[PDB]
């Protein structure tokens, strides 16, 4: 089995960035999909972006423009830079290493979806430092 | 426990242990019934035990698709002669005995343990309603598909019939589904993985293709002022390994053509290896008088084309030379893993030649567009280039040779232990790529 950490969620200031990385370890050989999915309160989980093995990009219609999914297969590792931030997009994030190939010397192997705990983004309107 | 498989093992199959502790692993994860499997075994390494053991165990009914009939006919002779219910369902059998099998299974306690079933049957409109009930009433124990990678259109062996199989597992919905081939790259193993509808987490079970006692590396023809030297040091090195013996154990060189396999051998001769060429081209008698000088070990080098088989398998063979690039990464593993089968070391070599690249490149290219012609545009045509194409990538990358294996058939980053050219001296390999670019034009 694989741990998953995302970290870089904070609170930030109405059109603050904010960049997402999550690392995927284990004996992962490799990852179909690594995704981000976000859940606002008492709502809906809903896909923010994905991003292929071979680095087709797929994006929520109101993130689209504003943020950047990229991965580095190598390092099993996926980000996702937040530009243009809003009150709206205050959610926890999660990441999904979805068709996850993991392998050990021996033959013996597992295939299997793997997700974070999660990271909070909230986003204040607030004109002013604090 | 683990203790009923064991008796079973020897009450039923009569073997004292698992051919393999990867084999073992494989059944017992079959036999806890938690998770769907899939077994990247290959031919022999008794795949077979992997599903037929645990499908008695089971108290209940398992399914087995198979492709064709050969397949199935080898195991249910062999179930039968073991006293075990087994039974095929296949449009090569009498309406009646059909009527009756069908009957047997609609039956609140059918005599069937094991039902092999070909594909085409399986979705069939006439076996739904039997399909159902089994599911309704609970009785089917699991869903086994062999020769499961023919689901892969980027597959060797692709049938259509198999497409239907996921829907089919997805109704099967509580029952663990096991899924065989010998042969999948990672590409194909998704294909299974989707096509078939398995049930994450899937328990994987690959025979890796690591071999510690080979070690491979890449020379380049246009590099090298004597080539015919080159390749007699190195056949020479590979031999008289133990002084004891004086020049111990045999070799192997693979050439594309019969005329270079002919010159090879004389070159080699002439050099001071005593080497005799084996091709088609020869008289039957012949062939098995140069095949019976190298099983004999009256000649120590044997120079062959693709003819040269499995068929015939020696402990001893301390080296095998490619002459010339073969037509595909699995036909490399399969040719010079004839190398090193007794444990000892051996050296694996390949001459690689951009001329010799381009020769086969074309051949390829041209009897591929000689069936598109004939049975017009497929997908496996592709495949079949991409095949090639990962062995040029072999040759003119720098990386461990075991590792670009590894990593072409979906294994495990090896253990290579300066057992190959590059991880043994990364610089020399640097250098002799870079000369090649030099040599480009
Ligand atoms: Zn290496």
């Amino acid at each position: 089995q694989v741990q998953l950490q995302e970290s870089g969620g904070g609170l930030v200031q109405a059109g603050g960035s904010l960049r997402l990385s999550c690392a995927a370890s284990g004996s992962i050989f490799s990852i179909n999909r690594m995704g981000w999915y976000r859940q606002a309160p008492g709502k809906q989980r809903e896909l923010v972006a994905a991003i292929t093995s071979g680095g087709s990009t797929n994006y929520a219609y109101s993130v689209k423009g504003r943020f950047t999914i990229s991965r580095d297969n190598a390092k099993n590792t996926v980000y996702l830079q937040m530009n243009s931030l809003k009150p709206e997009d205050t959610a926890i994030y999660y990441c999904e290493a979805y068709g996850t190939y993991t392998l050990a010397p021996t033959g013996e192997g597992e295939y299997d979806d793997y997700w974070g705990q999660g990271t909070q983004v909230t986003v204040s309107a607030a004109e002013n430092l604090y | 426990p683990e203790r009923r498989v064991r008796s079973t093992l020897k009450k039923v199959f009569g073997f004292d242990s698992f051919k393999t502790p990867l084999q073992e692993s494989a059944t017992m994860a079959v036999v806890k019934g938690n998770k769907d499997v899939f077994v990247c075994m290959p031919t022999g390494a008794g795949k077979s035990l992997c599903y037929q053991l645990p499908a008695l165990l089971a108290k209940g009914i398992t399914i087995v698709v198979s492709p064709l009939i050969a397949l199935i006919q080898d195991q249910v002779d062999h179930l039968l002669t073991l006293k075990v219910r087994v039974s095929s369902l296949n449009s090569k059998l009498s309406a009646q005995e059909r009527k009756e099998l069908l009957a047997d299974l609609e039956r609140e306690k059918p005599q069937t343990k094991i039902l092999y079933i070909t594909p085409e049957m399986a979705a069939s409109s006439s076996f739904q309603p039997t399909l159902n009930s089994l599911v309704s009433r609970h009785l089917l124990s699991y869903l086994v598909v062999d020769e499961a990678h023919c689901v892969s259109q980027w597959g060797h062996d692709f049938r259509p019939d198999y497409l239907r199989l996921g829907a089919l597992r997805s109704r099967l919905g509580h029952a663990p589904c096991v899924a065989l081939t010998a042969t999948a790259t990672p590409q194909v193993q998704e294909d299974v993985f989707a096509a078939l509808h398995l049930k994450k987490p899937v328990a994987i079970f690959k025979t890796p293709c690591f071999r510690a006692n080979l070690f491979y590396d890449v020379q380049f023809k246009e590099l090298i002022s004597d080539p015919y030297g080159n390749l007699k040091d190195f056949c020479l090195k590979a031999l008289g390994q133990e002084a004891d013996k004086g020049l111990s154990g045999c070799g192997i060189v693979y050439c594309r053509t019969r005329e270079a396999c002919e010159q090879l051998a004389i070159e080699l001769s002439c050099r001071g290896v005593n080497a005799k060429a084996y091709h088609a081209g020869l008289k039957a008698s012949e062939r098995t008088l140069v095949q019976n000088d190298w099983m004999e070990e009256k000649v120590p080098v044997i120079v062959a084309t693709i003819s040269f088989g499995m068929g015939v398998d020696k402990a001893n063979v301390r080296f095998v030379a490619h002459w010339n690039i073969a037509k595909s990464m699995a036909g490399y593993y399969q040719e010079s893993g004839r190398a090193g089968r007794d444990g000892k070391p051996s050296w694996c070599r390949l001459y690689y030649s951009r001329n010799d690249r381009d020769q086969v490149s074309f051949l390829i290219r041209k009897e591929v567009a000689k069936l598109q012609e004939k049975r017009g545009n497929k997908a496996s045509d592709k495949a079949t280039i991409m095949a090639f194409d990962a062995l040029v990538t072999f040759c003119e990358e720098l990386g461990c040779r075991h590792a670009a294996i590894a990593k072409y058939f979906g294994d495990a980053l090896p253990a290579c232990a300066k057992g190959c050219d590059h991880c043994q001296n990364p610089t020399a390999v640097r250098r002799r790529l870079e000369a090649l670019e030099r040599s480009s034009s």
